[PDB]
RNA sequence: UCCCAAAAUGUAACGGAGGCGCCCAAAGGUCACCUCAAGACGGUUGGAAAUCGUCUGUAGAGCGCAAAGGUAGAAGGUGG
RNA sequence: GGAUGUGUCGUCGCAUAGACAGCCAGGAGGUUGGCUUAGAAGCAGCCACCCUUCAAAGAGUGCGUAAUAGCUCACUGGUC
């Protein structure tokens, strides 16, 4: 989901330090659309289930 | 078979067996065979 | 490591420890079993070490600065006087002297550094924890 | 902390598990002896903000509260330990030590939170309603920023002893 | 003269430091009289020190040279 | 310096509300984390150690390959 993220918030490579410097910062509306289209790609329960997931990679990425 | 006066732990396969008098070590690992003696 | 200025020469003689408490300047501390003599070289032998172990940091507290000057045998003989003025620098070191300290680390990150610096000094020692508050 | 005989000679202290007390206050100055474990057991709680029930041989139970241990060099088992009778308003200044909680803001930037006095001695501690612990905040906290004892929350009826600009927690930077 | 010298004194070594083989018609005698170094504040050829003034100041100065002891009620500095 | 050699005191935690070792069985979906590099996806170093489902599975210990794999451990249940 990383592609993803480093073309929305068009990002060009990431963060080496994400815990001093970070990146940049997205919505959660960029967030639907990636619990959309890799559906069989996660078993979660419902809405929120699946919302909380993604935001986690986003996370230690520097997002 | 490496003389070390010195045998100590290297991994979580080493056994430490008291023999006749000597220090010896037995491992699933062939390299860690370490004898005092 | 070395003094800036001092004198020249010295003598030599060991007493009971004096002013080494537990826990100054940190959480964790290292202590002497037995009395001797600190050679500078091993002092900086040890906090390298322990600087080795600890990338990024830099509380590594030694407060055991070497103050004796010790001669040494310029070739053979003997008739002449004082010998070798500069040879190295000792730091006396009695039963509870604490010679160094360090904080921020884990319970096993402190093992470690202490462990290894050990492998260094030409006495036994030991790690203690807080417990005592004398003075402050 | 049951005690027992109290005499002058250490004896029988040395060879059995007990360990040479003293209390005062104003008043009388009796010197004790009490046991070596009940000792090691109780003062690694209340330290030297808390008192405890010392009942004397026979039925005195006497309030005190621990002032100065000298603890015993080569070993890690105390030698002698000196104790205070809390009076009821204004008995001896109690140094309260400087515990931490929450993770700071330079911590995670890259920095290190270094107290730089654990221990930390105020005034008029007010008998029955002793601090045994300190809570500063220091999430507040970034890199060089520095803590003094003018920004230490009072436990209600403490005025501080040492300067008020002196730094108890700073952050240092890495490396 | 210190240190070694291990608290009377004394005590060695090709043990550890540093001085003397002088000087002063005044630096003597006596009688009077004055009080230092240093820092801060504020001032002009200064902008470190100093010259001045007001405070603080058991002397952190001085005593011809080396050092220790000693010295503020003087063995510090001047005059008849 | 090193070690299940023994004897004797003590500091921490785990109890049939069924450990621990062993055995059988399962082991992530985000994910091929971000970053740095020709590449390094638990396992060179910089960073974190967030989330969900669940009786439950730490982006994680060792061995490995040019990276992949695999073989396991932490953890869960059952049989004594
Ligand atoms: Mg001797
Ligand atoms: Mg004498
Ligand atoms: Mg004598
Ligand atoms: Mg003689």
């Amino acid at each position: 989901m990383s592609y993803l993220i480093r073309k929305a918030a068009g990002i060009g490579k990431g963060s080496s330090t994400p815990n001093k410097a970070k990146v940049g910062k997205l919505n959660w509306d960029q967030v639907l659309e990636i619990a959309k289209t890799k559906m069989p790609d996660l078993n979660a329960g419902s809405v929120e289930a699946a919302a909380n997931t993604v935001a986690g990679t986003a996370r230690s990425m520097g997002v | 078979m490496k003389v070390r006066s010195s045998v100590k732990k290297m991994c979580d396969n080493c056994k430490v067996v008291r023999r006749h008098g000597r220090v010896l070590v037995i491992c699933s690992n062939v390299k860690h065979k370490q004898r005092q003696g | 490591k070395r003094t800036k200025f001092r004198k020249q020469f010295r003598g030599r003689m060991t007493g009971d420890a004096k002013g080494g408490d537990y826990v100054a300047f940190g959480d964790y501390g290292l202590i002497a079993m037995e009395p001797a003599w600190i050679k500078s070289n091993q002092i900086e032998a040890c906090r390298i070490v322990m600087s080795r172990h600890f990338r990024r940091g830099g509380k590594i507290y030694i407060r055991i600065f070497p103050d004796k000057p010790v001669t040494k045998k310029p070739a053979e003989t003997r008739m002449g006087k004082g010998k070798g003025a500069v040879e190295y620098w000792v730091s006396v070191v009695k039963p509870g002297r604490v010679m160094f300290e360090v904080a921020g680390v884990t319970e096993e990150q402190a093992k470690e550094a202490f462990r290894l610096a050990g492998h260094k000094l030409p006495i036994q020692t030991k790690m203690v924890k807080r417990e005592v508050y004398d003075e402050a | 902390m049951e005690l027992t005989a109290k005499p002058r000679t250490p004896k029988q202290k040395l060879d059995e598990s007990m360990i040479a007390a003293v209390a005062y206050n104003k008043e009388n100055n009796v010197s004790f002896a009490l046991d070596r474990k009940a000792f090691d057991r109780a003062f690694r709680q209340q330290s030297t903000t808390g008192l405890f029930d010392i009942t004397v041989e026979g039925g005195e139970t006497f309030p005190a509260l621990v002032k100065a241990v000298q603890m015993d060099k080569r070993k890690r088992a105390p030698i002698h330990v000196d104790f205070y009778m809390v009076t009821y308003g204004e008995p001896v200044e109690v140094s309260v030590p400087v515990h931490t909680t929450g993770r700071s803001q330079g911590e995670v930037q890259g920095g290190l939170v270094d107290i730089v006095v654990h221990n930390l001695q105020i005034v008029a501690p007010g008998p029955r309603r002793i601090p045994q612990e300190l809570v500063v905040d220091v999430t507040k906290m970034n890199i060089g920023d520095h803590i003094t004892a003018g920004d230490i929350k009072l436990p209600e009826g403490c005025t501080l002893a040492a300067d008020p600009e002196l730094t108890v927690v700073s952050v240092l930077p890495p490396r």
